[PDB]
């Protein structure tokens, strides 16, 4: 897995691979790495597929319980703090590594978790197999005051890195634009430059191919 | 009515009864006072002596908690007792946590959260004893006066018990004569005199002094027994006023 | 003492154009001993599909436990449990037991009965879901599904020649492995009629 | 502990578990029947780890006789393995799992039909013609996938079944001093006493 | 110390009344006028928000509340009792059920979860049943719009139209005369109004009134684009400006 | 597990 | 009345009737005496028995080789309270290898028996006990009231009629005091102390009770024919 | 304390009666008329509304008739919130049964462990009893077809037409007079409705104040049908039995 | 990492390499090892960055908490609520703080807490991986009561050695000035102290 | 009638112990007031010190919560000091949980719902107090939020409570009546004070010296009270117009 | 395993 996080002038993007692996076998093509915490907060995950699925979920309901209880716009640090005294709290064994990314009155944020709890802050930053890839594309290209057209491209090249140079990355990039004043754009599947080419044959069998022993109806109803 | 047959019930005054009940008992007890001083405090309390068969300085009624904080009290000296056994406990886990011994205000809280919560619920009793305490810390002397209801305050000058309003009448005096403050030694003095004026109403039964004191000077902000010539002397200045 | 691969079997699920299939092995042995050659590992609570591959104490434990679950379901909405719902139930419920976990390879299969559209779904024994718009593949013989239903499978197939696609996909993979085969079964799910078939295969 | 055999046959369900109890490079017993009764027409033969076996066992008679009290009602046989597997599949996840293998054969009173289920100390459930436990199974199954006929008369099965003790004690390395047969039919459960 | 109050307060009587409920009720009795109108392509929830004092921001104060996305809440009674209710709702919808479907939950299963919660302050140790009663309008894909009315006694029944408190004799019989099956969205707020001008007696407008309906799917109120399936919220509370400009036409 |  | 249901209930005057009436069954219990000079300690205690066919009520009871009481009032309650003192005499020896103070001991039972009085369900402590001891400081005499009131004193007596023997401690105060490295003569002293308490009845063998404590003497009771010499 | 505060639930009068359970049964009395009917080939609920509204919704309603299982429903009278607390535990029980035996439930065992529930109620706990009365309509292949009753005391019976909630007295008569073993389903319904339609405190039974169910063998070959009436089907089988 | 703290006349200086390492990849170049517990009680983290977090959150809950009830902890208090943290859970955490603070009573003070959890009071404190190859230059170079401008260089000198000889070390010198003043963040880039 | 003892429904639906609780909050006899600035909250409530024993410093009912929360308590200091240790904690914890400085109406809410837990649970009693929350909230402005044993909160524009609130009440409507506005129009919160003070001494008649006062002030992160001195600052300048 |  690659995923990265860029900030620019009026918001932040986080961008990510779409490989699922079970060991060498890709086991999903195109599966969806980017998760919404909450309407303008978003977050990218690489580690164990279902923990990273589990705890962004988890931490999603409670701060939609707490936006609701405090009639406020949830804060990243909110979601930054309570993520991070979880995966402590299970000293490492939730093998969840994040990218929490977002934008709430208090202005835009990213941040990056590792499963042990630790957190940390960046303009750019970079997690997964394909980090090492990704992280140099962004620190040959990175400046300060980057555009949104500029951060895009910033982020979906240091995937494009992940993808073409890492084995555990590949097939498309996953972009979500949290711009402040603006809705959250989540641009699933933004580059697809992994399109399997025409096979050679249609390997259609004539009907009547497969030996067949029994067919029965299956009853579905009450 | 029957709004004062449970603890923690409001009367249509908004009033708990068990607890004003509480304050009976106390005023019931035997007179304790405390002088808040230039650089410390000092608690006196009366001790009746019920019988010849009392052994003399060997029924201490001051207790201390920590090292620089010292505890007199008036009503149910069981209840005083259970009061000061909960005072030590918050004072070391204080110590334990922080590091430095408890500052008196925080103490004073520590006791006050305590005894409210005693008024909380109906199957506790309110505490019988209005408590007097304080010593020194980073920020100087405290006196406080503690309450059945949780209620207390700073004072310059406290007083409780049977002989509570002619202790106040003489402590107001003392505030009025030394606005600039008065000296440890002194209020040692002031304290024996007070108790013995306070006596007279309780007057069937002789009694026995008991002093303690903490000063920055004079104990180096220890708490510490008022013992042997210090005591006497102090004995002997009361002994002149009344007569 | 590898719990997924102690008993084995393989299930496969692939879509077809209004339609879906899914399919699975007979086999249950103990390692090498094979032991019943009757063992089905696909399920079904109303008009959802579900095939468990792995630890076969785990398969039965589920397959009990998915029927409590869709019971209580439908006396409380007063209505079947749709796929992509089932799907979340699955695993939500996998994910319960995260440090604890059933050795399971589970596949659900059907037809929301609301918009028609043919759904599939596979999960890791943890709870993770795996969506896919072609074919799901589980079991001792994944490697072997996998490379089978990357080459024969094409979209849009119609009923009849999914159902040799699937067959084919499944027949050629157990024939590579040694825990998996003993005899076939291949459900054809149209929206309102399933047709179950019985695959005749080498029994070795 | 070791050989438990079950053969269904048309109208019964044969039981053959061996005699002989060894610890050490002792016999200590050559007599012992690895056999519980949970109910006038179910028997479950049993085989695993020493006091785990009986302790089982007799945790599961005494479960279906407080049933069968309490209902005036015998369980049928695919009731009791359901209730069998399902103590065997919490047992597996406890702090120690109960390491016992059992058979369970038993005539449905209500099908007029003999039912043997085969269950191992994980909870894997099987219904069978023909079922073993341990290392047995390596040398019957083969046997009886030959010479079994699914309409056999119970002395058909009970010759098929010597044929299988035969094969074990011709090729098994260990001496088991032979076995206690039991049939499980419609007029309920009895032992064979020369076998 | 610890609760040692943990026998029945709510007991049958030798009348086989269960008082502290009827009491509850009468505590209903006495709160301010809420009503629910359920249309064709959608349902209203309304109310007075009796201000108690006028320095109080009655915007703060919110006696209509969102539980879910598609699903709205107001009471009539006491309001602290309701908004701790709203909190343990909002909760349950979560735990008991998206946590677990991933998705929210139909209107009618919420309602019964909160039942649940009423019906368990009847029967627990050293608790008094909540002086509440309920008025749930929500929408679910497959049982469409529905309005129910939850009770202190943990009671919920579902309504076309109805309402609670105050003035809620002359409100039902009002809603009885103008309710048909046909009715449109607008058609049920313009009764609404009507409706909750009969019980309020000082100043009727956008300011004294709250007003929230279940309708459409408001993608604009989402927060985000991109998933074509998440369409938004069929909870919408009017504002202050869209309440007045009915009242023109009233 | 599935890896990311 | 209204408020002697139960001990977490206090009257309009400042009263908890419930230890008052804990307090009437120790005036009921039959009379024990306790009496020290410098070097030793001694409690007297009059047995009492349900009829002549029964045994006499033992009164005094051990706690350490240097601590004992003598009890008046519920026999079962000065049980438990005698059980906890033996623990916390016992606790000082093994974990600081220190005899226990007499003044800790009274401090020990005053918040015991203090606890009952302030929680709902429970009751107070229906027993007085007369803890003496040798320590560190010489001989001690305890007097504990189930209040939680524990007072240390000279002499003293409790139960039945016990205003006699007080008064009688009281004049002679002077004269046992200094009765130091003479234990037979500090007994006789008590045994004419609690003969102040009797009515119609007089001491007999099977009756009277002695146990003394002091420098070079452990707590040791004296019963039936060794209580003789004092008649 | 707050000894001055408990009513003390579970405790017997002077008379050897439980006081709680006397005024839960009082409770009960007040309630809906409901009916259970038992046919030699079906079981017919029956259950009267409580005073309806014009402005209820009627057709996405459940008052009285509840589903336990696919063999076995329930007619409630009393608290409808005590009710479905009783009704998701023998759910979950029934389904606890189904995992652990692969069969679905005897009627009788799930009925005896909501009874048993119930019976706690009044022995321990000091909480009241479940104002609720159940008619537990079922069947299984041991006993077929089986009727019960179970009350806040938690005692059960079986019965072949019985009535719980208000005008019992006078509904258990006009049953006890019309009723004969070899009854049909479609004779039971007529039996049902004419019974309600005499002991109805209303002035005239009509659809919208009925809830309606019948368990049939009805369904193809050797298999049972919970049928909970629609209004519509209930508004057509009051004019066919000629009540309306 | 390369941690110190330097008592002076006017109060105290934290001092920090900027380099968080998994294996011998720098996770992040640019790290905050110095982090408020208090208005001006500041302290350097050294060992597992996850163990460090979780215990600063925790010791500024409970100094907030502190300051509610009884004002403005001291730096000796602070210390000690570390030090509780450390000790207890000694056998979980892999942890090395530095505390340093700043009274108007007790001026600058330093607390070092290594492993075990112990509490030493110090002049200055060195910690970190980077801390081994610069104990002779610091014991040598260090004196009391050294003006802001001698300590900044102390510190800066003493860090660039560090760094340069530790591969855990690396990036900008973070430092934090605690005086009667206020706080002030201090950097310095590599193309200044590499060439100390 | 035991329905008067304990927090369950009378006959009339009416919680008695609550009622009686409301009248405790006036047993102090001391009236607060609160206002909000264009910057700043400001509260004011009465000093009364009968006993000359007392320590005066040590009498107060104004609690600094957290950094940015003050807090005026009306009722007996016992229940105040019990409500004020714990909005501290829950403060406190918010920050750690939530990694943001706890909102003023936040914490209301949370007070809000523990009062209500007490109205409904049995062995635990009101408390005889009414919570008057304020800060400079970084969202929402200046904030006055006030809680009762009821469980009720509300913000407020301004606020007053005490015996003599009615009277404060109406002559803080007639101001915003007049200047047409939900806030005193004044840049430095020493005016706003001063407004505070002016008004009170207006509606309540009565004089105040530098030890009759006790003032708290809510700026943004931090709120402060103000001594004896920096309030005779504050009443001479009012005096001089 | 982030150090520091
Ligand atoms: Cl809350
Ligand atoms: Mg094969
Ligand atoms: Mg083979
Ligand atoms: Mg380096
Ligand atoms: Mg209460």
């Amino acid at each position: 897995t690659t995923i990265v996080g860029v900030k620019f002038n009026n918001g932040v993007v986080i961008a990510a691979d779409t490989r699922s692996t079970q060991g060498p076998i890709v086991a999903d093509k195109n599966c969806a790495k980017l998760h919404r915490i909450s309407p303008k907060i978003w977050c990218a995950g690489a580690g164990t597929a279902a923990d990273t699925e589990a705890v962004t979920q988890l931490i999603g309901s409670n701060i939609e319980l707490h936006s609701l209880y405090t009639s406020r716009e949830p804060r990243v640090v909110s979601a930054l703090q309570m993520l991070k005294q979880h995966l402590f709290k299970y000293q490492g064994h939730i093998g969840a590594y994040l990218i929490v990314a977002g934008v709430d009155p208090t202005g835009s944020h990213l941040f990056s978790i590792h499963a042990h709890g630790s957190t940390d802050v960046g303009y750019y930053l970079s997690l997964g197999s394909g980090s090492l890839a990704a992280m140099a594309v962004l620190e040959s290209h990175w400046k300060q005051d980057l555009t949104k057209e500029e951060a895009i491209k910033l982020a979906s090249d240091a995937i494009q890195a992940g993808i073409w140079n890492d084995l555990g990355s590949g097939s498309n990039v996953d972009v979500c634009v949290m711009e402040i004043g603006k809705d959250a754009e989540y641009l699933r599947n933004y580059l697809t430059p992994n399109v399997r080419e025409e096979k050679q044959k249609s390997y259609k069998f004539p009907r009547g191919t497969t030996a067949v022993l029994k067919e029965s109806i299956v009853n579905i109803c009450d | 009515t029957g709004y004062d047959l449970s603890n923690s019930v409001f009367s249509p005054d908004g009033r708990n009864f068990q607890v004003e009940y509480a304050v009976k008992a106390v005023e019931n007890g035997t007179t304790s006072i405390g002088i808040k001083c230039n650089d410390g405090v000092v608690f006196a309390v009366e001790k009746l002596i019920t019988s010849k068969l009392l052994v003399p300085q060997k029924n201490v009624k001051i207790q201390v908690v920590d090292r620089h904080i010292g505890c007199v009290y008036s009503g149910l000296i069981p209840d005083g007792r259970h009061l000061v056994n909960r005072g030590r406990e918050e004072a070391a886990s204080f110590k334990k946590l922080y590091k430095t011994p408890i500052p008196i205000p925080a103490f004073a809280d520590r006791l006050g959260q305590y005894v409210q919560a005693h008024t909380l619920y109906n199957s506790v009793r309110p505490f019988g004893v209005s408590t007097i305490f304080g010593g020194v810390d980073k920020n100087g002397a405290h006196l406080y006066m503690l309450e059945p209801s949780g209620s207390y305050w700073g004072y310059k000058g406290a007083a409780t018990g049977k002989g509570r309003q002619s202790a106040k009448a003489e402590l107001e005096k003392l505030v009025d004569h030394h606005p600039e403050g008065l000296s440890a030694r002194e209020a040692v003095k002031q304290a024996a005199k007070i108790i013995y004026l306070a006596h007279e109403d309780n007057k069937e039964k002789d009694f026995e002094l008991e002093i303690s004191w903490c000063s920055l000077s004079e104990t180096n902000g220890l708490h510490k027994f008022v013992k042997g010539d210090l005591l006497q002397e102090a004995i002997d200045f009361a002994q002149k006023e009344i007569n | 003492s590898d719990p997924s691969s102690i008993n084995g079997g393989i299930v496969v699920a692939m879509t077809g154009k209004d339609c879906v299939a899914i399919a699975c092995d007979l086999r249950l042995g103990s390692q090498s001993l094979g032991v019943s050659n009757k063992f089905e590992k696909i399920f079904h609570y109303g008009h959802v599909f579900l095939g468990i591959t792995g630890l076969a104490t785990d398969v039965t434990t589920l397959n009990e436990m998915f029927r409590y679950k869709t019971n209580l379901y439908k006396l409380k909405e007063e209505r079947a449990i749709e796929p992509e719902t089932f799907t979340q139930l699955v695993s939500s419920s996998l994910y319960e037991r995260r440090f604890g976990p059933y050795f399971v390879g589970p596949v659900v299969a059907g037809i929301n009965s609301k918009s028609g559209k043919p759904f599939i779904a596979g999960f890791d024994l943890i709870g993770c879901i795996d969506e896919a718009k072609d074919f799901i593949v589980s079991g001792t013989a994944s490697d072997q599904l996998f490379g089978m239903c990357e080459s024969l499978y094409e979209p849009n197939l119609e009923p009849e020649d999914l159902f040799e696609t699937i067959s084919q996909a499944l027949l050629n993979a157990a024939d590579r492995d040694a825990l998996s085969g003993w005899g076939a079964v291949v459900y054809i799910i149209k929206k309102d009629e399933v047709v179950k078939r019985y695959l005749k295969m080498r029994q070795d | 502990m070791d050989i438990i055999l079950g053969i269904r046959v048309q109208d019964s369900v044969i039981l053959a578990s061996s005699k002989a109890v060894t610890r050490g490079i002792s016999v200590l017993k050559d007599s012992d029947d690895k056999t519980r009764q949970l109910s006038p027409h179910t028997l479950m033969s049993f085989a695993g780890e020493a006091g785990d076996t009986v302790q089982f066992a007799e945790y599961i008679q005494a479960n279906i006789q407080l049933y069968s009290i309490r209902e005036d009602y015998e369980l049928s046989p695919q009731a009791v393995s359901s209730f069998v597997r399902q103590e065997l599949a919490k047992s597996i996840r406890s702090r120690r799992p109960y390491q016992v293998n059992v058979l369970i054969g038993g005539y449905d009173k209500k099908k007029n039909k003999p039912e043997l289920y085969q269950i191992d100390y994980l909870g894997t459930k099987v219904e069978l013609p023909y079922g073993a436990h341990g290392y047995s199974g390596f040398y019957t199954f083969s046997l009886l996938d030959h010479h079994y006929r699914p309409d056999m008369t119970t002395e058909e099965g009970l010759d098929l079944l010597k044929l299988c003790v035969q094969e074990l004690e011709k090729r098994m390395p260990m001496d088991f001093k032979g076995v206690i047969v039991k049939i499980v039919d419609k007029d309920g459960i009895r032992q064979v006493d020369d076998f | 110390m610890t609760d040692r109050y943990s026998f029945s307060l709510t007991t049958f009587s030798p009348s086989g009344k269960l008082g502290q409920i009827d009491y509850a009720l009468t505590a209903v009795k006495q709160g301010v006028t809420s009503l629910g109108i359920k249309a064709t392509n959608g349902v209203v929830i309304a109310t007075e928000k009796k201000s108690s004092s006028p320095l109080a921001m009655s915007e703060t104060l919110s006696k209509v509340s969102l539980l879910t996305p598609d699903i709205g809440a107001v009471y009539s009674g006491m309001g602290p009792d309701y908004r701790v209710l709203v909190d343990k709702s909002r909760k349950v919808a979560h735990t008991s059920y998206k946590r677990i479907y991933g998705e929210y939950p139909p209107t009618k299963l919420l309602v019964s979860e909160v039942a649940k919660i009423m019906q368990e302050a009847t029967q627990s140790g050293g608790v008094r049943p909540f002086g509440v009663s309920l008025l749930i309008a929500g929408h679910d894909e497959f049982n469409g719009f529905s309005l129910y009315q939850v009770d202190p006694s943990g009671s919920y029944f579902p309504w076309k139209a109805t309402a609670i408190g105050k003035g809620s004799v002359a409100a039902k019989t009002f809603l009885e005369k103008r309710w048909n099956d046909e009715l449109e969205l607008e058609d049920a707020i313009h009764i609404a109004l009507l409706t909750l001008k009969e019980s309020v007696e000082g100043e009727f407008n956008g300011d004294t009134i709250e007003l929230a309906i279940i309708g459409d799917e408001n993608p604009d109120l989402l927060g985000y684009t991109g998933i074509p399936t998440d369409k938004g919220p069929r909870f919408r509370k009017l504002t202050s400006q869209e309440i007045n400009d009915r009242l023109e036409a009233l | 597990f599935l890896w990311x | 009345n209204n408020y002697d249901g139960d001990t977490v209930t206090f009257s309009p005057t400042g009263r908890l009737f419930q230890v008052e009436y804990a307090l009437e069954a120790i005036k009921q219990g039959s009379v024990t005496v306790g009496l020290r000079s410098n070097t030793h300690a001694v409690l007297v205690a009059l047995k009492r028995n349900a009829d002549e066919l029964s045994s006499y009520q033992k009164k005094i009871i051990k706690c350490d080789e240097h601590m004992g009481l003598s009890l008046a009032g519920l026999a079962p309650d000065a049980r438990v309270l005698s059980n906890y003192l033996r623990q916390q005499c016992n606790y000082s020896s093994l974990v600081f290898n220190r005899k226990l103070a007499v003044e800790r001991a009274g401090h020990l039972l005053c918040d015991k028996a203090q606890k009952n009085t302030q929680s709902y369900g429970g009751r107070p402590y229906g027993v007085g006990l007369l803890i003496i001891g040798y320590d560190k400081s010489g001989a001690h005499l305890l007097e504990f009231q189930p209040s939680g009131n524990v007072t240390e004193l000279y002499g003293t007596a409790i139960g039945a009629r016990s205003q006699g023997a007080k008064t009688y401690l009281e004049r002679t105060l002077d004269t046992f005091i200094k009765i130091d490295g003479n234990p037979d003569e500090l007994i006789k002293a008590g045994v004419e102390a609690i003969s102040q308490s009797l009515r119609d009845e007089s001491l007999t063998v099977d009756n009277l009770s002695i146990a003394i404590v002091g420098k070079d003497t452990p707590f040791t009771i004296y019963d039936g024919e060794a209580v003789a010499k004092y008649i | 304390g707050s000894r001055r505060y408990d009513s003390r639930t579970t405790i017997f009068s002077p008379e050897g009666r439980l006081y709680q359970v006397e005024y839960a049964l009082e409770s009960i009395s007040h309630a809906g008329t409901a009916i259970g009917i038992m046919a030699s080939d079906g079981i017919v609920l029956a259950a009267e509304r409580k005073v309806t509204s014009t402005l209820l919704e009627q057709d996405t309603s459940t008052e009285k008739l509840y589903k336990l299982n696919d063999k076995i429903a329930v007619a409630v009278a009393g608290l409808t919130a005590d009710a479905e607390i009783l009704i998701n535990t023998a759910r979950i029980h029934a389904q606890n049964y189904l995992k652990t035996y692969n069969e679905d439930i005897p009627v009788e065992i799930l009925v005896r462990r909501l009874s048993d529930i119930k019976q706690g109620y009044t022995q321990h706990g000091g909480l009241r009893p479940f104002g609720v009365s159940f008619i537990y309509a079922g069947y299984d292949d041991r006993y077929g077809y089986q009727l019960y009753t179970s009350n806040p005391s938690g005692n059960y019976t079986g019965w072949k037409a019985i009535s719980v909630g208000a005008n019992t007295s006078a509904a258990q008569t006009l049953l006890q007079m019309d009723y004969k073993d070899d009854m049909k389903v479609d004779d039971a319904i007529e039996l049902a409705l004419k019974t309600l339609s005499k002991t109805t405190d209303s002035s005239a039974l009509t659809y919208d104040r009925l809830e309606f169910a019948t368990i049939r063998k009805g369904a193809n070959d050797g298999e049972v049908y919970q049928k909970i009436f629609k209004p519509q089907e209930i508004k057509d089988i009051l004019v066919k039995t000629g009540i309306t | 990492t390369s941690i110190m703290a330097v008592t002076f006349k006017d109060g105290v200086i934290l001092g920090a390499d900027s380099r968080t390492t998994t294996g011998a990849y720098i996770a992040n170049r640019v790290t905050d090892k110095l982090t408020r517990v208090h208005d001006k009680i500041w302290c350097c983290r050294s060992g597992s960055a996850a163990d460090t977090q979780a215990i600063a959150d925790i010791v500024q809950y409970h100094l907030e908490l502190y300051t509610s009830q009884y004002g403005t902890p001291s730096t000796e208090t602070a210390a000690s609520v570390f030090k509780e943290l450390c000790y207890e859970n000694k056998d979980n955490l892999t942890a090395g703080i530095i505390v340093a603070g700043y009274d108007d009573k007790n001026k600058g003070e330093v607390y070092t807490i290594p492993l075990g959890g112990s509490v030493h009071k110090l002049p200055y404190a060195i910690a970190g991986s980077g801390s081994t190859f610069i104990y002779g230059y610091c014991d040598k170079n260090f004196r009391e009561n050294m003006s802001k401008e001698e300590t900044v260089d102390f510190i800066k000198h003493s860090l660039s050695q560090a760094i340069k000889w530790d591969g855990s070390s690396g990036g900008v010198i973070r430092m934090v000035v605690l005086t009667a003043a206020g706080v002030e963040r201090l950097i310095f880039y590599p193309d200044e102290y590499e060439q100390l | 009638g035991y329905d008067r003892h304990i927090t369950i429904f009378s006959p009339e639906g009416r919680l008695y112990q609550v009622e009686y609780a409301f009248k405790a909050t006036n047993q102090t006899n001391i009236n607060s007031l609160a206002v909000r600035g264009k910057d700043c909250t400001v509260v004011i409530s009465q000093k009364k010190v009968p006993d000359k024993l007392l320590d005066p410093t040590t009498v107060s009912y104004i609690f600094c919560i957290s950094r940015t929360i003050g807090m005026v308590v009306n009722g007996p200091i016992p229940d105040a000091r019990n409500a004020a240790l714990r909005a501290k904690a829950e403060a406190a914890e918010f920050r750690y949980k939530y990694g943001y400085d706890m909102p003023c109406d936040v914490l209301a809410k949370r007070m809000a719902n523990l009062s209500q837990i007490y109205t409904q649970r049995a062995y635990m009693r009101p408390l005889g107090v009414i919570l008057t929350f304020v800060s400079v909230d970084e969202e929402l402005g200046p904030s006055i939020y006030k809680t009762d044993p009821a469980g009720y909160y509300v913000g407020y524009k301004a606020t007053a409570t005490g015996p003599k609130q009615q009277e404060i009440t109406t002559n803080l409507e007639n101001h915003f009546k007049k200047s047409k506005i939900d806030h005193i129009n004044e840049e430095s919160w020493e005016k706003v004070v001063e407004f505070a003070i002016t008004h009170m001494i207006d509606a309540l008649g009565t004089e105040f010296s530098k030890n009759d006062l006790e003032v708290g002030v809510a700026t943004k992160d931090k709120f402060f009270t103000l001594s004896a001195e920096n309030i005779e600052e504050r009443l001479v300048a009012i005096a001089e117009q």
